[PDB]
């Protein structure tokens, strides 16, 4: 089910999720430390909560026949997480379950 | 600060009702959406349902007949029935809040917008296996 | 006629126009109009159909097109139908399996649907080079006649007008086709002015000539994508394919304000014929969406908008946003048993057209409903 | 001139069944695939015909 990036720490990691985009999408980011409960990186496509730097954005809801992305750039040790992503979108049915992850390996530890 | 604390059996028998418990501390329970999510090990989380005042509840339709959502104002509590327990449900549970907002691509007086929903507080969760 | 591609009012039978019309005014000459026993108007409607039926004689029929389909909603909503059904190819011993979506104002259940036309007529599809925008024609006097002009300002449409010329012919008319509400017509210079054959009857129309225009901003915002389907042999069907991002309701704006200005204005006028009554405006009563709705052609669809957003009020002594809804298979003139299939247009479609006028009927307090679909009254 | 605009039966050219079942004890009760409104579909009617 899982797909992989591998990044060294300073350079950006890319990641996407779902099957391309019907209508006007509302893409929710978590980001998941192995053993914990996973967390909020991104609402409302590009709308971080308090306590996520600017290091993480995302693509736009507003184009279509694309699939969700999540840019992390100057990927750091702390990035090393699961990543999962809950798409929103108009013309499809609710979603209840999150989309396939992907693991960000973060080298040089 | 909100903190979510979770308990449960741990062991639960197949055929028999799941009972969990989210203690809520740093807000109320009456003033904020709730929601049950799940991950079975190895899995991407699946959201269970969610859970409010003023009947705004809804459940994942494949548990549709096995979960019942409820909230405990007078205790603070946010609870968990999930019944007719099997394998499937083997995955650590978590309680979080919810919070929402709308989505609007059109003109609003057809309705041409959505409602969306994500969770920023999230507990520790509690780890169910069914034998 | 006179005039000034294969727009579908230029079949050019008739010639062009002279680019210095003259103009006699005729002093002292007293002339009495009547404008509802007017035969340029017959004459008017009956070119009208003849360049219209001309216009699609060259092209597509799509009778083989009758076969049942099977219409689900599978992928285009969490009124638009994707149906697939089996086709001929150019070779008469081969068939395929194809897709369209349908608007669901055209297709009725009888393997699950059908065309709504298919057991009353042929349905021919609009020649899809042809543009429906209006061009302005001229009607001009043969020899041995002449046409005369009422310059009167406050001239309603019978009796003697004061102020009469010759002209060797008519302005330009736009064949503007619309129900409740005269699109893109002339202004009156003055005031209001309502005119009808009778305005104490009931079986009569009311016209309505605004002397200021109400802007009605229309829109198709779906991204509609024209596919193209081959039935025959250099035949081909556009269909409509995917729709990409959001499904959305066509609808028209029409300013608050510029509405209200002008129905304080209408009822004023109106209590000049009719005594110091409540006047009430209410949406027509039923029919045809042909009739309940304000029709118009914009950008080559067929547009069937909702009024009723605009004739609710009592009358005693922000922006207005219409839902409209589209159909591909029409039926003009109100003629039974000649239908026409409008092939999609890709891409969003806008336009910006003129009130300039209402049609208004009597219920049997003063009942006011609009509607007419009587093309005799737009002309 | 009034003759043009109506029904041909070019569609009718097909076999026919002819039978005296129910008759007599010149007429002819014929039977016959035709198509419907639908050109994926056909039924079997009945017919009188004169000999
Ligand atoms: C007839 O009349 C009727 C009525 O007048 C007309 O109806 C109108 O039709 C239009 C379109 O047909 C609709 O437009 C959409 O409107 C929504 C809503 O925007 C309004 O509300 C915003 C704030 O509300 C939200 O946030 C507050 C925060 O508290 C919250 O409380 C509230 O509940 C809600 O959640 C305002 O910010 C916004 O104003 C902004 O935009 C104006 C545009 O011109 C600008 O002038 C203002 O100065 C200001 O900048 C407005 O008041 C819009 O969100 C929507 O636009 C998004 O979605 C479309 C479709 O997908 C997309 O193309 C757009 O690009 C845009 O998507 C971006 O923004 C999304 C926001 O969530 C984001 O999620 C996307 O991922 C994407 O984000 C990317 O770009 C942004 C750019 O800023 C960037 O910041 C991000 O980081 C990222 O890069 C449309 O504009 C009207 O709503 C509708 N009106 C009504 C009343 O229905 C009708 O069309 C007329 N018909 C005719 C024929 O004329
Ligand atoms: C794909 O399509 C489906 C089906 O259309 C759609 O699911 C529906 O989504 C809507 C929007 O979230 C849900 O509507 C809410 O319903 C609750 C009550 O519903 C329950 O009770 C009824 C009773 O018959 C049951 O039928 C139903 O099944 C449920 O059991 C309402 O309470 C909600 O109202 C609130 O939210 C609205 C906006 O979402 C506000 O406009 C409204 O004012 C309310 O908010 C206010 O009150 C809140 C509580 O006091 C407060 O917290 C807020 O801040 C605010 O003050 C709303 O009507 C609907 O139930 C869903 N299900 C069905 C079967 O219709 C999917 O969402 C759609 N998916 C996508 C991606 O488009
Ligand atoms: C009342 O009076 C009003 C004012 O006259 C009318 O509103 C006007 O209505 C007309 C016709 O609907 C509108 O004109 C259309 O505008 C479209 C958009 O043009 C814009 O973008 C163009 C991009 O190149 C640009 O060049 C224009 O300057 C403008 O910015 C046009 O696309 C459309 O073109 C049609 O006619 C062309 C003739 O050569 C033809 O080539 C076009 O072909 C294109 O589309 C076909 C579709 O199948 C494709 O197959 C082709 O490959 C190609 O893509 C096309 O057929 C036309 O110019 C006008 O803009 C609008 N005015 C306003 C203010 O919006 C009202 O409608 C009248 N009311 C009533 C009831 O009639
Ligand atoms: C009678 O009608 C004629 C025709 O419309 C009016 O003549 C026009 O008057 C305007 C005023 O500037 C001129 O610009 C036009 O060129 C004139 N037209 C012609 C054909 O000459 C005339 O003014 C009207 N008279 C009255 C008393 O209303
Ligand atoms: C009409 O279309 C529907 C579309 O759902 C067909 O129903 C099922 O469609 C799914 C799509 O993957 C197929 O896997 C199923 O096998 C279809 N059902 C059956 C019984 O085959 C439906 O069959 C179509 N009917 C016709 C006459 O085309
Ligand atoms: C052809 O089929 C159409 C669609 O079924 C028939 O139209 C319906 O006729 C009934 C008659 O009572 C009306 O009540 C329905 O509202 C009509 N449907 C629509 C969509 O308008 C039509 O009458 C049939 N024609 C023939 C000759 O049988
Ligand atoms: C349009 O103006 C004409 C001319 O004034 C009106 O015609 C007169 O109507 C009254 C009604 O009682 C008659 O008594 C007059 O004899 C009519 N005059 C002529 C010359 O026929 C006409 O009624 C007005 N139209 C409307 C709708 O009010
Ligand atoms: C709709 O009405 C507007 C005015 O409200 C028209 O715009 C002007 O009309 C006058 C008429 O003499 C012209 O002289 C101006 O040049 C027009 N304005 C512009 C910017 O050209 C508009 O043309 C009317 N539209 C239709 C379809 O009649
Ligand atoms: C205009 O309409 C009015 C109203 O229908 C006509 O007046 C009626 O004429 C009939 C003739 O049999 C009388 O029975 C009604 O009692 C009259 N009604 C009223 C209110 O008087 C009027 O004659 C029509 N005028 C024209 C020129 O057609
Ligand atoms: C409607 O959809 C079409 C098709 O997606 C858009 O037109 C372009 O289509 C080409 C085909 O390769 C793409 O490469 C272009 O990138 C598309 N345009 C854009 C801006 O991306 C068309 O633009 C859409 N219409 C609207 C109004 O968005
Ligand atoms: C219909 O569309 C027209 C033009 O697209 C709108 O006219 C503009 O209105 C804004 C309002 O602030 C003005 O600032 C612009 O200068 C106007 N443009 C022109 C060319 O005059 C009109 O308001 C729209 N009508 C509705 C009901 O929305
Ligand atoms: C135009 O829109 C209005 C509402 O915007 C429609 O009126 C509703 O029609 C339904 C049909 O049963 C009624 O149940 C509602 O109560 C009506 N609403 C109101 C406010 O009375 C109207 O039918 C639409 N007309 C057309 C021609 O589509
Ligand atoms: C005409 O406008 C009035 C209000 O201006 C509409 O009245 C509404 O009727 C509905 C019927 O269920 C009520 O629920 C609303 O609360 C009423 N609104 C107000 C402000 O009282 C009336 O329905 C409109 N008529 C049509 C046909 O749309
Ligand atoms: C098209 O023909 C095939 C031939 O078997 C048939 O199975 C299919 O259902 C037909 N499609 C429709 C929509 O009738
Ligand atoms: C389409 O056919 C199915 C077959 O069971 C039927 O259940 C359904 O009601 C039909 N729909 C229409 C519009 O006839
Ligand atoms: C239209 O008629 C009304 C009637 O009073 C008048 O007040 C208004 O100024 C007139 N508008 C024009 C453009 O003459
Ligand atoms: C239109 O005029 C009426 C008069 O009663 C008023 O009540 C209504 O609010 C006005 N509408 C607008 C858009 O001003
Ligand atoms: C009509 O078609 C059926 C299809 O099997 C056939 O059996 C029948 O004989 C045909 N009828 C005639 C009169 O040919």
């Amino acid at each position: 089910a899982p797909t992989f990036v591998s990044v060294a720490p300073g350079q950006t990691a890319r990641i996407t999720c779902g099957e391309e985009s019907l209508g006007s999408r509302s893409v929710i980011w978590y980001q998941q430390r192995p053993g914990q409960a996973p967390s909020l990186i991104i609402y409302n496509n590009n709308d971080r909560p308090s306590g996520i730097p600017d290091r993480f954005s995302g693509s736009p809801g507003s184009t279509f026949g694309t699939t969700a992305t999540l840019t992390i750039t100057s990927v750091e040790a702390g990035d090393e997480a699961d990543y999962y992503c809950h798409i929103w979108d108009s013309r499809r049915p609710t979603n209840w379950v999150f989309g396939e992850g992907t693991t960000l390996i973060v080298l040089s530890q | 600060q909100v903190h979510l604390q979770e308990s449960g059996p741990g062991l639960v028998k197949p055929s028999e009702t799941l009972s969990l418990t989210c203690n809520v501390s740093g807000t109320l329970v009456r003033d904020n959406y709730w929601s049950w999510i799940r991950q079975p090990l190895g899995k991407q989380p699946e959201w269970i349902g969610y859970v409010h005042d003023s009947g705004d509840t809804n459940y994942n339709p494949s548990l549709k007949s096995r979960v019942h959502l409820s909230l405990d104002k007078s205790k603070n509590l946010v609870s968990l029935r999930l019944t007719g327990v099997t394998a499937a449900d083997s995955a650590i549970y978590y309680c979080a809040t919810t919070k929402h907002g709308r989505r609007i691509y059109g003109v609003v007086a057809f309705k041409e917008w959505f409602t969306y929903f994500y969770m920023d507080v999230w507990g520790k969760g509690t780890s169910v296996t069914v034998s | 006629c006179a005039s000034d591609k294969r727009n579908v009012w230029a079949t050019h039978a008739c010639v062009p126009t002279d680019p210095n019309p003259q103009e006699i005014v005729l002093e002292n000459v007293t002339e009495n109009f009547n404008m509802w026993k007017n035969n340029m108007v017959e004459q008017m409607h009956t070119d009208i159909i003849s360049l219209w039926d001309q216009s699609l004689k060259p092209c597509v029929k799509l009778t083989p097109l009758c076969v049942t389909l099977n219409c689900t909603n599978v992928n285009v909503t969490n009124e638009i139908k994707n149906c697939s059904f089996n086709i001929t190819t150019e070779l008469r011993d081969k068939k395929k399996k194809v897709y369209a979506l349908f608007y669901r104002l055209d297709v009725v259940p009888i393997s699950n649907y059908r065309l709504i036309n298919c057991n009353t007529s042929a349905i021919t599809q609009a020649c899809p080079k042809v543009s429906f925008e209006p061009i302005p024609i001229h009607y001009c006097a043969p020899a041995g006649f002449a046409i005369l002009k009422c310059n009167d300002k406050k001239f309603n449409g019978t009796g003697p007008c004061k102020n009469v010329s010759t002209v060797q012919c008519t302005h330009g008319i736009k064949p503007v086709v619309s129900t409740q509400l005269l699109l893109n017509g002339s202004l009156a210079e003055e005031e209001i002015i309502i005119r009808s054959e009778n305005i104490t009857n009931n079986a009569k129309t009311i016209i309505v000539q605004l002397n200021e225009s109400v802007e009605i901003n229309c829109t198709r915002p779906n991204n509609n994508t024209r596919k193209s389907i081959r039935i025959g042999p250099g035949q081909w069907f556009y269909a409509t394919g995917d729709i990409i991002g959001d499904i959305r309701q066509a609808h028209c704006n029409i300013s608050g304000t510029k509405w209200n200005k002008t129905l304080q204005q209408v009822v004023k006028k109106l209590r000049e014929h009719f005594n110091n009554k409540t006047i009430i405006f209410n949406p027509s009563s039923g029919g045809d969406l042909e009739i309940t709705t304000h029709s118009f052609n914009c950008g080559g669809e067929f547009f069937y908008c909702n009024t009723s957003g605009l004739f609710n009020s009592t009358w005693i002594g922000d922006t207005i946003t219409l839902p409209c809804r589209i159909k591909q298979i029409i039926n003009m003139w109100q003629r039974v048993g000649q239908p026409m299939y409008a092939p999609p247009i890709q891409g969003k479609i806008r336009c910006v057209s003129n009130i300039t006028g209402l049609l208004l009927t009597r219920d049997g307090t003063e009942t006011f409903r609009p509607g007419g679909g009587d093309m005799r009254d737009n002309w």
